[PDB]
């Protein structure tokens, strides 16, 4: 159970190998 | 959300002895635990994480230990730098978290004291400025525990009064504390008896110092 | 070697806006994927996350706060600063910035390092100075051991020293903290110990200093008779 809603949005840059926050990640430079 | 307890709220512990702080989470955490300690004046600093591994730079006196909803910090031969606020945080669902209220180590006296226990009416000069401010002091006791109930004309006290705590006293190990009812001109002199009340391990019975307003 | 930095301003009214600043040193924010967080604690209070923020922009916050609380992160500074609005009384505190790490490969949430503080008093008495008057506590007439003393009240800003007979007496003084009252004024006691049979003959004057007003008051404390 991980709360990602929390974020205003989640960098992709600390997604590590979680499946889910890669659905809603969002890349940055 | 998930709530994080700790136990006790004062421990004394006599240097060379070991400490044993505990926290308690209301659901299960896993090892999603980390341990800070804040000595006066200083910020937090971490000592524990996933509830075992000590961090670099913490000595090895310090140790974390627990799983699921009970944990343990154990400080195995006191030091004296080490008397501070110990603080748990849980960490389950990521990426929320949850501090303890904290536990403080405190210096262990042989000897357990009963407050000494005096109150002071207002001034005559505060009085004309239109304030009254009924003082009770708590002198040099040990444990830290104590409960003031202050009671003006039998009427239990609640909501107005602050109170203060000096620091333990370096040499005895003891504690001070000043009890504030601040309370008007008009209403201070409606009323006639003013007494402050204290509950402390080393008094066998509740003790109520007292005052009537106008007599000596 | 890593060091946090809090600045800001020392005192706030009320209802105003409370701006603080993180400057981190030592590295860059942007060196790893770490969050950098704001924790505030009133004295004699628990620890207070306020809000997060990544080098990306992205943050997480208080949510009993949001609605007054920003947090913003300068890469070009290596700083990190908040915005709390309509700041009230229970503002006050010391304003930590720690680093803080958000793992989800192995869950790790946690703060190291964090930096010295820097403390916030809120008050309406904000950008002026008072002195406190000086009352006295005077011994019981009921008194072996007799307590007296000197009630410092209504005094802003700190500090105030009190000593008890220009320094001669100091066995068994207790100088309380002060307390922030509501009126937005410090007030505290200082009281002394001594032997009953000492009342008549020895006096006892308490010396107070309030030096952000030039304060100076020397009171006898003496016995009602």
């Amino acid at each position: 159970d991980f709360h990602f809603e929390v974020f205003n949005f989640v960098p992709c840059s600390i997604c590590s190998n979680n499946p889910t926050c890669w659905a809603i990640c969002k890349r940055i430079p | 959300e998930i709530v994080v307890t700790q136990s006790p709220v004062t421990l004394s512990v006599s240097p060379g002895e070991s400490a044993a702080l505990s926290c308690r989470a209301s659901r299960s955490v896993g090892s999603r635990l980390a341990w800070y300690q804040q000595k006066p004046g200083q910020p937090p600093r971490l000592l524990i994480f996933a509830a075992s591994t000590r961090e670099s730079g913490i000595p090895a006196r310090f140790s974390g230990s627990g799983s699921g909803t009970d944990f343990t910090l154990i400080i195995s031969g006191l030091q004296s730098e080490d008397y501070a606020v110990y603080y748990c945080q849980q960490y389950k669902e990521w990426p929320l978290f949850t501090f303890g209220p904290g536990t403080t180590v405190d210096s262990k006296r042989r000897t357990v004291a009963a407050p000494s226990v005096f109150i002071f009416p207002p001034s005559d000069e505060q009085l004309k400025s239109g304030t009254a401010s009924v003082v009770c002091l708590l002198n040099n006791f040990y444990p830290r525990e104590a409960k003031v109930q202050w009671k003006v004309d039998n009427a239990l006290q609640s909501g107005n009064s602050q109170e203060s705590v000096t620091e333990q006293d370096s040499k005895d190990s003891t504690y001070s504390l000043s009890s504030t009812l601040t309370l008007s001109k008009a209403d201070y002199e409606k009323h006639k008896v003013y007494a402050c009340e204290v509950t402390h391990q080393g008094l066998s019975s509740p003790v109520t110092k007292s005052f009537n307003r106008g007599e000596c | 070697q890593l060091q946090l930095q809090e600045s800001g301003p020392g005192l706030v009214k009320p209802s105003e806006t409370l701006s603080l600043t993180c400057t981190v040193s030592g590295d860059s924010i942007t060196s790893g994927q770490y969050y950098w967080a704001w924790i505030r604690q009133a004295p004699g209070k628990g620890l207070e996350w306020i809000g997060s923020i990544h080098y990306s922009g992205s943050t997480y916050q208080n949510p009993s706060l949001k609605s007054r609380l920003t947090i913003s992160v300068d890469t070009s500074r290596d700083q990190i600063s908040m915005k709390l609005s309509s700041v009230t009384v229970a503002e006050s505190a010391v304003y930590y910035c720690a680093k803080q790490q958000l793992s989800l490969s192995p869950v790790e949430n946690w703060f190291d390092p964090w930096g010295q503080g820097t403390l916030v008093t809120v008050s309406s008495a904000s950008a002026s100075t008072k002195g406190p008057s000086v009352f006295p506590l005077a011994p019981s007439s009921k008194s072996g051991t007799a307590a007296l003393g000197c009630l410092v009240k209504d005094y802003f800003p700190e500090p105030v020293t009190v000593s008890w007979n220009s320094g001669a007496l100091t066995s068994g003084v207790h100088t309380f903290p002060a307390v922030l009252q509501s009126s937005g004024l410090y007030s505290l006691s200082s009281v002394v110990t001594v032997p009953s049979s000492s009342l008549g003959t020895q006096t006892y004057i308490c010396n107070v200093n309030h030096k952000p007003s030039n304060t100076k008051v020397d009171k006898k404390v003496e016995p009602k008779s």
